[PDB]
């Protein structure tokens, strides 16, 4: 059959690029040393580094890190400081959020303290870190679509973890740090509050995250059918329109009676990715402060199903039936 | 006999087709093979609710 | 109407059956064989389900339901009205599915590009008969489909994870989820990269794939290129789709009791004090 | 008359030859061993 | 029936052969697969059969 | 909490208020995507009477780099064709077209190149993006098979030459082009074959679009260390081309 | 009123006429519908009724 | 003379009147239909 | 009404007949599967009940 | 003369002649079978 | 009636033979398996009853 | 003469008459076995 | 006259011929399974 | 009939044959298999019933 350009048939390795400047002196702060893996280089770009180093990439590094050392030897000591056993219970360890009977006061260090303590620190590498893409951003002359896409996440993030417990005025109703105990945490906040099934924000980051999976698989499929075009140059295709983005744009407008531009597509997914967890701490916020019962909100509303058949097993089968006895 | 007319007469992919017929008993080869994992491990349901 | 350039791509020809039959278009749309065979059985469905709808007795959106027949009929046909309408549907729907992505294929064949795009239709194809084909087949009845119902197919999913006690265990369930929240992530970072490029401050001049090269090194140490990127999130969206085919495939005729159990395996090695 | 391989009558009535000679023997052999089979266990 | 032996004139021999071989050999496969049938028909096994 | 009036909620008020912005949004992305191809046009070459219900958008300015001006858009077609050999097969819309002469040779089809600038994209240095190995300076195979000095079979079976070069990108240190040296029987000089379209093997690179035939009548570069995007443009889509119009068997249906 | 025949200076009948034609189909298969949902009009279940 | 879609004065007069040629007996269909519906089952 | 066949100058055959083509048959199928649907004018059970 | 398809007049009257001739016998049939479904099982 | 052989004036013949073959195959397969799926006339069950 | 397929009308009538009888022979199969299957068992 | 495959008519004809002479033994050998069939086990 | 022959100046006789020879294939598998689907149809089994 023909290439399908899902892997390079042979590689090539030239000198290693250092990067482009100008008169912001990015040099000064990149380091020196690269290195090139042929393992990688299969499926894109070989080259390992340089990195750039400022202010907000180590103050976030030593905080992280630190944040990551207190839950780790909070969950060792947990355990009586048996290695084996820390590595056996790995999975089912996690550092606590206080007690609903300290409120909003600081809660001793067995019931909360430490969990204060590493909840700030992780909330000051976050932000270090959205400052730093940022600043890049700011001194390489580009715009900044990419500090905004992670102020939308951060903005999940922050509802998820800082508003919402002190509109409900506790900070027992945060998250656990814990693999199985933040899963427990998602079914347990699901089920107290009715279905979140029927909060209707939830469906519409859900319509968002299916829509923008569907998109990127749209989008790859379509890039790597009109590669033999150089369809994957597609800085110099807004530029200067070429045959490419042409057929590729009347392949769906063939499809579906509609289609887009090079430039106009990348917008789409941008706000489909975007518009996910925004919607989805809109509804995390009306939790509780608003709504209590979210199938009693549906039923009021008149979009809850009804159903006339019966309940229980006894009423299609037998006990004996079943067993075939 | 004479000759295969092998000459001229014959610019041929000989293998061309049968290839495509052994493609077409690989699949059909497959499929019994999955779905022999799970079968003979049958199972049986009970209904406790509405349809 | 057409666009400025699309003149001179009508052209005849790359048709996998049907010859200059159905070889012309409708406004924008293109037809051939399997565009008529997708307006028939999509129009079909349709229909069916809006007579299905006023047999129930309500036309509300949010409150018609189709549902599939009982566990006691198994794989034989029920009645219309207890549930062989759904039957029909379903053959209905996979019938406008297939047509849908051969007509891709005609399409790609016309243009003279490659066939990823229905490739990648293929793998949700496959996800759906999954649902509603292979796993009711395993389990011996056709009853354990979902509904066709707007909210009447969310209360289907949450007693079908409440079956095994806490979905949440299991493991390609786990895998599932971290390939969609990767993928959303790739695309968002994708999109914001190409568009910070193409749209610099005012006054600036436009950037070039060494701009976003320099720059994504520079942030993480590391760069893709502009061509791996595309197929890591072709990649990875065809893994979500594979992952979540094999885990709402073992649930149910491979494991039969809770998912926290079956880590049992790792809790109970004989390497542990 | 047509002929889109490159043959005439007689080269294609020389080929049918071997081909008859060989379907008519395996056949044989197959009927030899059905017979051996029923006459072991039979399924009518 | 006389005339059979135009069939070459239309088909290449040797294209058919070689697709004639792979038929017949995956089509013995799986006869003698299905007749591994626990019946009266499976004689691979005589271990666990009749010794 | 309480209700503003009936069941109305803050929720209800929240939903109510993404409806509206959902559909500004929805509204903005559509017509942003309407700066190239607008307006529609008949197939007589006319303007049709039915331009849609989204209106044009307005005006945006690209700066580029190195001195090459400006571009604004919604605008004038500038890559527009002139003379195309195509003839209508009915009197009305929605009809396919008709190739006048040859359409790989008129450039017609799955064949179609688009009229882009006639100079060669440059890097952030300003050279040319796409240079012949021969005169990169540290370039070197470091994975695969090297096609360098194989035989090039075409997709007929027939021997055309030997691969003698590659062009690689010296920016993201990728292979675009490969460089074939015809023999004398089959044509004369050298020409230039997308690495999309090939595939390398141990002792051969096989080209599956075209026959033997058609590779005299490659589009040639003008210039033997640099290529333009026009004439990539050309080379590219007449390699695409022979999917279609190489055979007639790959034209007629299937079936 | 004797003027409005100037309707198809401004819309093309080719496009016109489709749209008429779906719009007429799908009101009247939704009107036909709407009759059957009700126990009065429902002429399948009186035809039933009164046999 | 305003035209967006080619057309003449004449061409719409002749296009218009059998239009509403059209347009009566439709109506005429759909009148007898309602007036036999309504002998059926009335409705007011 | 007598200058009705001038919808021919308007539209052509080879779309407006396949158009047709298409819905009768799918008004034929739905209004045949409609009746399947109803317990007075099924014609499959009605043989079974009557013998 | 306003025509979209190219097609004249007498070409178009004799396409609508066989088209008309075509609708009466589908339609004859259609009421021979619904008289005998009616005569079959009324539903009025 | 006497005039509709100018069907092939507009459709080709070739196209037109292998859909009606097609069509025709479905309709069968479809119309003999909603016989097997009903019991009154479900001929395989009839013969294991009578006997 | 008007066409679309390159035919004419001496052919039309010609492959006509043999899509026709082959259309009836297959009517008079189909009408036998439906009579067959409805002496049978009796639908309607 | 009409031929889209290049094919004259005498050799149609023979083309044919030999078709039909196989059909026949194949829908013979068929027939005569089935009878056997139904001998062995009634499905009517 | 008598001029039914002129189907070989419409359809290529290769293609014809192999689309006949794939579909009487796949047939008669479907009608086999549907036979060994069966209960009263199963001759693996009817022979140790009159054992
Ligand atoms: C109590 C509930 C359980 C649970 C029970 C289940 C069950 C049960 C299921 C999963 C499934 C999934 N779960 Mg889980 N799951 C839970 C909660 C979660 C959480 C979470 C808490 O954050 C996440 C992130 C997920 C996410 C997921 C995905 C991994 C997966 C979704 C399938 C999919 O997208 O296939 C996408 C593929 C498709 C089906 C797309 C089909 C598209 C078709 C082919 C085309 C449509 C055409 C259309 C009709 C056209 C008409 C439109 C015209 C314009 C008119 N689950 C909880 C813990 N989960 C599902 C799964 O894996 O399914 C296989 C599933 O059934
Ligand atoms: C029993 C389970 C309940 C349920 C309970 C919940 C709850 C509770 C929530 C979700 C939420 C979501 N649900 Mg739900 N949900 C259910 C069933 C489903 C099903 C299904 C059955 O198929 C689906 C498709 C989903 C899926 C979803 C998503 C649509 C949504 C997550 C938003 C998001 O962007 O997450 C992506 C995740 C994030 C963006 C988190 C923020 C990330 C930050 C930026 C991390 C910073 C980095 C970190 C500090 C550093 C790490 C170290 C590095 C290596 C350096 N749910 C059932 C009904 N669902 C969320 C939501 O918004 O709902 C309204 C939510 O809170
Ligand atoms: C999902 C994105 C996250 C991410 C990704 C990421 N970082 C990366 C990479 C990736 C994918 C690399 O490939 C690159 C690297 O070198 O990986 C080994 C790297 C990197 N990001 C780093 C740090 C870093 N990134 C951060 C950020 C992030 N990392 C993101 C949040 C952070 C945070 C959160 O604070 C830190 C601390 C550096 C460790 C490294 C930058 C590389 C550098 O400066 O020098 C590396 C070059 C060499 C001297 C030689 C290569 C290194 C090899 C490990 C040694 C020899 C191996 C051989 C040459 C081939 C390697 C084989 C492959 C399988 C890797
Ligand atoms: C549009 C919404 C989507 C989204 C977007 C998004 N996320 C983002 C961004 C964007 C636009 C960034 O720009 C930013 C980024 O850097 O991307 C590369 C990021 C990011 N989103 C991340 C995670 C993440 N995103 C998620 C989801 C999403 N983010 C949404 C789907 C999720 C979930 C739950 O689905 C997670 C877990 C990070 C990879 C990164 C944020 C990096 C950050 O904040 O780092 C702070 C630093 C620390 C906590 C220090 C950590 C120290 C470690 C102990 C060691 C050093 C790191 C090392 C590389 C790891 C270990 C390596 C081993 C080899 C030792
Ligand atoms: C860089 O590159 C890229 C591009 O480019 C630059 C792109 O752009 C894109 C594309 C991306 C986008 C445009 C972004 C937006 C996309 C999304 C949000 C994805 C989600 C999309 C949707 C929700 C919309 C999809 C809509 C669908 C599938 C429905 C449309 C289909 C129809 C209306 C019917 C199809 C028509 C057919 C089959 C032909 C008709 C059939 C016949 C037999 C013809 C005979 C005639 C008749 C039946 C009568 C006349 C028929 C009519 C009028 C048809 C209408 C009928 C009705 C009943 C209404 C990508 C990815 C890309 O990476
Ligand atoms: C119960 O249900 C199931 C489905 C399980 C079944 O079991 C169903 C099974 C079927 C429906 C089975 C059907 C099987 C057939 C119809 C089989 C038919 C097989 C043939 C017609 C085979 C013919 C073989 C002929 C051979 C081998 C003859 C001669 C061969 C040679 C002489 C070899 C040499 C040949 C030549 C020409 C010389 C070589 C010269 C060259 C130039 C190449
Ligand atoms: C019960 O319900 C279900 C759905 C389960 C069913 O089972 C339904 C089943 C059906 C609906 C089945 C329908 C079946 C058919 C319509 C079957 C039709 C079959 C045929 C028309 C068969 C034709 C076979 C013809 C054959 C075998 C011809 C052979 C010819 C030759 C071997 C001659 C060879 C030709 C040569 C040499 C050419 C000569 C060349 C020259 C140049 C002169
Ligand atoms: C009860 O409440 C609910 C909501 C349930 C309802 O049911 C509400 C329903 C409504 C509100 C319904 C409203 C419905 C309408 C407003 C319907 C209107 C319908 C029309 C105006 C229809 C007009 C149709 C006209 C036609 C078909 C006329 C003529 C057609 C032709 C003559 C075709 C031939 C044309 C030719 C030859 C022109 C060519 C001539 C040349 C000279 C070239
Ligand atoms: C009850 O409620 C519900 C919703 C359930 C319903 O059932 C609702 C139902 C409806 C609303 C139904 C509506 C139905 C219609 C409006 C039906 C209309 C049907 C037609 C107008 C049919 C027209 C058929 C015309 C035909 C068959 C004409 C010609 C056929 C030919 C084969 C002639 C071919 C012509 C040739 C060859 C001309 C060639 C001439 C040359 C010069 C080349
Ligand atoms: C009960 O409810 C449900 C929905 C379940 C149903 O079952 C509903 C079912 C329907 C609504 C079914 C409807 C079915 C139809 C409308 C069927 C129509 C069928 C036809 C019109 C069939 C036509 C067949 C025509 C044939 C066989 C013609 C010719 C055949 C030939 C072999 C002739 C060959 C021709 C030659 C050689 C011409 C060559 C001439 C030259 C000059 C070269
Ligand atoms: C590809 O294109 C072309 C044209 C080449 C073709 O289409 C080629 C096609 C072929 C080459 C086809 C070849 C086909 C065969 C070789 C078929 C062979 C078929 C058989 C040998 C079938 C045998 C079937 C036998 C059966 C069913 C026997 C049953 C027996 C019993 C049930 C026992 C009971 C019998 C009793 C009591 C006796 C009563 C019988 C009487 C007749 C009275
Ligand atoms: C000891 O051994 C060594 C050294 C090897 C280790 O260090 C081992 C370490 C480990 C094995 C570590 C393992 C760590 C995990 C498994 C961690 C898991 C972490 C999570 C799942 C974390 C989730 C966090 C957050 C969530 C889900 C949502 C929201 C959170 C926040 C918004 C947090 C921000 C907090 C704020 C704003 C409150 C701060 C309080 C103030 C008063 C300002
Ligand atoms: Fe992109």
């Amino acid at each position: 059959p023909e290439y399908q350009n899902i892997f390079t048939q042979v590689q090539v390795q030239g000198p290693a690029e250092l990067g482009v400047d100008n008169e912001n002196n990015l040099t000064e702060e990149r380091t020196t040393g690269t290195g090139f893996s042929q393992l990688i280089g299969w499926i894109g770009n070989a080259q390992l580094g340089p990195i750039y180093l400022g202010w907000f990439g180590i103050i976030s590094l030593v905080t992280g890190t630190l944040w990551f050392n207190i839950v780790g030897f909070n969950m060792l000591s947990q355990v009586g400081y048996s290695i084996p056993e820390f590595i056996r219970q790995l999975f089912w360890l996690a550092l606590e959020p206080p007690s609903p009977e300290y409120g909003l006061r600081m809660p001793p260090l067995d019931d909360g303290g430490w969990f204060i303590i590493a909840s700030f620190f992780l909330l000051v590498s976050v932000i270090s870190w959205w400052l730093r893409t940022y600043q890049l951003a700011e001194m390489h002359k580009m715009g900044k679509h990419v500090a905004w896409a992670f102020a939308a996440a951060i903005w999940l993030f922050l509802v998820l973890g800082l508003f919402r417990p002190i509109l409900m005025g506790s900070w027992s109703e945060a998250v656990p740090y814990g693999i199985f105990p933040h899963l427990d945490w998602t079914t347990a906040f699901s089920i107290r509050y009715g279905n979140l099934y029927y909060n209707p924000f939830h469906a519409l980051s859900i319509v968002f995250l299916y829509g923008s999976v569907l998109l990127f698989a749209m989008h790859g499929a379509t890039i790597l059918a009109v590669t033999r075009f150089g369809g994957d140059r597609e800085l110099e295709q807004i530029y200067d329109r070429g045959t490419a983005s042409e057929r590729a744009g009347l392949f769906w407008r063939w499809t579906m009676g509609f289609n887009a531009t090079m430039e106009g597509i990348h917008r789409w997914a941008w706000w489909f990715a975007v518009l996910t967890p925004i919607t989805g701490g809109i509804g995390i916020l009306l939790t509780g402060t608003v709504v209590d019962n979210w199938f009693l909100w549906a039923v009021e509303h008149n979009f809850a199903p009804d159903y006339t058949q019966d309940y229980g097993y006894e009423a299609y089968t037998t006990y004996d039936g079943f067993l075939g006895r | 006999k004479w000759f295969d007319e092998w000459n001229s007469k014959n610019p041929t992919d000989i293998y061309k087709p049968a290839i495509v017929v052994g493609v077409a008993g690989g699949a059909v080869f497959a499929a019994a093979l999955l779905v022999s994992m799970g079968q003979p491990l049958a199972t049986d349901s009970m209904q406790t609710g509405p349809r | 109407a057409l666009l400025s350039f699309e003149r001179k791509y009508r052209v005849r020809g790359g048709t996998l059956i049907g010859g200059d039959l159905f070889d012309f278009w409708v406004g924008p749309f293109y037809v051939g064989f399997f565009g008529v065979t997708t307006a028939f059985f999509a129009l079909l469905g349709t229909i069916l389900i809006f007579w299905g709808a006023s047999q129930q007795g309500t036309f509300n959106p949010w409150l018609i339901n189709i549902a599939p027949p009982d566990l006691s009929y198994g794989l034989g046909m029920a009645p219309l009205m207890e549930g062989g309408l759904w039957q029909i549907i379903t053959i209905c729907a996979i019938g406008a599915f297939v047509s849908w992505a051969l007509r891709e294929v005609e399409i790609c064949r016309k243009l003279g590009m490659g066939y990823h795009v229905p490739f990648a239709f293929s793998v949700a194809i496959f996800a759906y008969v999954t649902l509603v084909v292979f796993r009711p087949l395993l389990m011996g009845a056709w009853g354990h489909g979902f509904p066709y119902g707007i909210w009447s197919h969310l209360d289907w999913v949450s007693n079908t994870g409440y079956a095994y006690l806490h979905f949440h265990y299991n493991p390609a369930h786990m895998l599932a989820v971290t390939f969609f929240f990767t993928t959303t992530l790739a695309l968002a970072l994708h999109g914001a990269l190409v568009l910070s490029a193409a749209n610099p401050p005012k006054g600036e001049e436009v950037k070039g794939p060494d701009n976003e090269d320099t720059f994504f090194r520079d942030f993480i140490g590391y760069s893709i290129g502009t061509l791996g990127i595309h197929r890591v999130g072709l990649l990875l969206a065809l893994n979500a789709g594979f992952w979540s085919a094999v885990c709402i495939i073992i649930s149910g005729p491979v494991w039969t009791k809770g998912w926290p159990e079956w880590w049992n395996w790792w809790l109970e090695m004989p390497i542990w004090p | 008359d047509l002929s889109f391989t490159g043959l005439t009558d007689e080269q294609a009535q020389e080929l049918h030859s071997v081909y008859m000679s060989g379907l008519w023997l395996f056949s044989a052999v197959a009927v030899v061993a059905h017979l051996a089979t029923f006459i072991w266990r039979p399924w009518f | 029936m006389s005339k059979f032996y135009k069939i070459w004139l239309i088909f290449d021999p040797r294209r058919v052969f070689v697709a004639q071989g792979v038929f017949l050999f995956l089509l013995a496969a799986m006869i003698h697969l299905v007749l591994l049938s626990t019946e009266h028909f499976n004689w691979f096994e005589l271990a666990a059969a009749n010794a | 909490e309480e209700t503003f009036f009936g069941n109305f909620d803050l929720a209800s008020l929240s939903l109510w208020l993404f409806y509206g912005f959902f559909a500004l949004l929805i509204y903005y992305l559509q017509t942003e995507n309407m700066r190239e191809g607008y307006p529609l046009e008949d197939e007589d070459g006319n303007t049709a009477a039915n331009q849609g219900p989204f209106p044009l958008p307005k005006e945006k300015t690209f700066k580029l780099q190195h001195g090459r001006g400006e571009l604004t858009l919604p605008g004038e077609d500038v890559q527009r064709r002139d003379n195309l050999a195509l003839r209508k097969t009915a009197h009305g819309n929605g009809f396919p077209m008709e190739p006048t002469g040859d359409p790989m040779l008129d450039g017609v089809g799955p064949a179609s190149w688009s009229k882009r600038r006639d100079v060669p994209e440059l890097d952030a240095h300003g050279h040319p993006k796409i240079v012949p190995m021969s005169a990169a300076e540290g370039f070197g195979v470091s994975a695969g098979t090297d096609p360098r000095g194989l035989p090039v079979m075409a997709g007929d079976g027939e021997i055309v030459g030997l691969v003698s070069d590659m062009w690689i990108d010296e920016a993201e240190q990728l292979v675009r082009y490969l460089e074939l040296e015809l023999d004398p029987e089959w044509g004369d000089g050298k020409r230039l074959v997308q690495r999309q379209m090939v595939r390398i093997k141990s002792d051969r690179v096989k080209v599956r679009s075209i026959y033997g035939k058609h590779f005299k009548n490659v589009p040639k570069t003008k210039s033997p260390n640099q290529v333009t995007l026009l004439e990539e443009d050309k080379i590219m889509a007449y390699y695409a081309g022979g999917t279609l119009y190489a055979d007639e068997s790959r034209l007629e249906p299937q079936l």
